[PDB]
C-alpha cells in the first residue's frame, strides 16, 4: 500500500 | 538463483502478457538477446492486463523479464512448464513490497503461436 | 485423465485469461461449482486475448475450463504450478484439429489477486 | 493428448527413477529414440524405488516412458518443469486401476547430471 | 523469495527422495512442522539416490527442505506441480558452488502414496 | 571440484 506514494 | 530468464527455441514467435496486482505502478521490461523488446507500465489491484504483445525469440532465444516499481527492482520467482511436450509456459511472479504474495506483476510467456 | 479441472480455495478471487491461435473460432467456458461463470469467444492466429476476467471460486472451489470450436469439444491438457508456495497458475492448452500444437485456445488462471 | 514423451537436449546424460504405490506389479519401460533403453519392474505400496538408472538421450533426444500392469497400459499424466532455466524435471504419473490416484507408478526424469 | 518450503494437506503421507550430483557431500534435512523428520547424507556425481523415505505431513502440513555442504547452506530453487488435480510433485534443486547447475542435491517430494 | 579436495 505504501507503494502508492 | 537467477530468475526471469528463459531460453526459447530460436526465431520463434511467443506471446508475453503482464498482469498487475499492487498499489504500485509496475514497469515490466522484456529483453530479447539482452535488448529491450517490450516495456509495459500499469497499475491495478484486480489483475488488469497492463500489456500483451507478440515478440520473436530472435537468433539467441534468450528472453529475460525484469520488473521494477518506483525505480526499485522487484524480487522475481519463475519457472517454465511444458505440456504434452508441445505447449510451453514461462511464468514470472514478482514482489515489490513485504507481504510476499508475489503477484504484484505476473508475467506469462507462452509459445508456440499460430 | 481428466483435464482442465482445478480445486481452488473456497471463495477466492482468481483471474482467468484466454488466448487464441487457430483459424477456428474458440469458445471458452469457465465453470464454477458446475455452473457457467464466464464465456469467451474469439478467433486469432496471433495469440490475441479473446477474454480476461476476475471470478470467485465460490463455496466449492471447483473451477473447470471447457473449450469448443464450432460446437466440438477440444482435447485439453492442463496442470497447476505453484511458485514460492504462494503464487498459483492453473494452465490449460487445447487442440481443435490434427497438428497437435495444443495452443488453439490457451487459458491461464492465476491467484491470489490484489 | 500424448503423455510420457519428452524431448531432451541431444546427447545428454539423464537420470530416470520409478516409484511404486500399488498392489499391482509395475512394469516401466524407458525408450530412447523409440528403442527400449531401460526396464524397471517391482511392486510396492510404500513408494519404494523399483528402479533407477542413468541413460543418454542420444542424437534425437526423444525419451518416452511407458507403464503397464499385467500387459495393461496404465493411464499416464506428465509434464516437464525447468527451474532457473537450467534444472529440468520430466514427471510421469500413472493409474493402473480405478481409484485415480495416478501414483501407482511414479517416474522422475532429471537432468543435467554431474 | 523463500524456496524449498511447501504446504501439504495435513496428516498426509508423502515420499521424499534425494539425488546427488557433486563432489561435495550433500546433507539433506527434511523438516516437518519446523522439526527435522528425515536427514540424508551422501556423495555422488552420477545421480545416486542418497536417501528416500515416507514421512507424514503432520498437524499443519508445512514441509521444508534444507541442503548444506560442509556446513554451508546451498542456494535452493523449488516449485510444486499438480497433475490431473490430484498428483503432487514438490521439486527442489540446490547449488553448492559456482557452476550454477543446481543439481548438486536434487530432492523430489511426491504425494499421495499408497 | 573444490567442495572437498
Ligand atoms: C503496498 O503498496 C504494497 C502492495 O500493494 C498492495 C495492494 C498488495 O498488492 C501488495 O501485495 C503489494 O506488494
Ligand atoms: C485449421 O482449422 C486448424 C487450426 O488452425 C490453424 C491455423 C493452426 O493454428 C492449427 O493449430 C489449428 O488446429
Ligand atoms: C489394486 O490392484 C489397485 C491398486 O493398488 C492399491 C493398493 C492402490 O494403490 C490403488 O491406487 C492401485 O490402483
Ligand atoms: C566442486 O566441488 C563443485 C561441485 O562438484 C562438481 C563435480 C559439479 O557437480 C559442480 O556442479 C558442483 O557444484
Ligand atoms: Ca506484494
Ligand atoms: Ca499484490
Ligand atoms: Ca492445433
Ligand atoms: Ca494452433
Ligand atoms: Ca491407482
Ligand atoms: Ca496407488
Ligand atoms: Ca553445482
Ligand atoms: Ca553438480
Amino acid at each position: 500500500k505504501a507503494k502508492a506514494c | 538463483a537467477t530468475q526471469g530468464v528463459f531460453t526459447l527455441p530460436a526465431n520463434t514467435r511467443f506471446g508475453v502478457t503482464a498482469f498487475a496486482n499492487s498499489s504500485g505502478t509496475q514497469t515490466v521490461n522484456v529483453l530479447v538477446n539482452n535488448e529491450t523488446a517490450a516495456t509495459f507500465s500499469g497499475q491495478s489491484t484486480n489483475n488488469a492486463v497492463i500489456g500483451t504483445q507478440v515478440l520473436n525469440s530472435g537468433s539467441s532465444g534468450k528472453v529475460q523479464v525484469q520488473v521494477s516499481v518506483n525505480g526499485r527492482p522487484s524480487d522475481l520467482v519463475s519457472a517454465q512448464v511444458i505440456l504434452t511436450n508441445e505447449l510451453n509456459f514461462a511464468l514470472v511472479g514478482s514482489e515489490d513490497g513485504t507481504d510476499n504474495d508475489y503477484n504484484d506483476a505476473v508475467v506469462v510467456i507462452n509459445w508456440p503461436l499460430g
